[PDB]
């Protein structure tokens, strides 16, 4: 748990820069 | 300045842009989780070929309808 995603990248919800 | 969607990512505009530049590039490989092919926000179209699908586009509304993923 906790590490959900730092992966969206084509929008979705926030950003994937981190 | 929002040509497209958006460049790496999903928050902005690309920083750096003035042509839609629809870069359906791998360079080789591709290592982006998935590329939805071309978005642009570069300058001009010095190449569009080789193993670089580029459909460089000087057009106001480049990014014709909001549908990213879809299903």
């Amino acid at each position: 748990y906790r590490g959900w995603k730092h992966w969206v990248y084509y929008t979705c919800c926030p950003d994937t820069p981190y | 300045i929002r040509c497209f969607i958006t460049p790496d990512i999903t928050s902005k505009d690309c920083p750096n842009g003035h042509v839609c530049y629809t870069k359906t590039w791998c360079d080789a490989f591709c290592s982006i989780r998935g590329k939805r092919v071309d978005l642009g926000c570069a300058a001009t179209c010095p190449t569009v070929k080789t193993g670089v699908d580029i459909q460089c586009c000087s057009t106001d509304n480049c990014n014709p309808f909001p549908t990213r993923k879809r299903p």
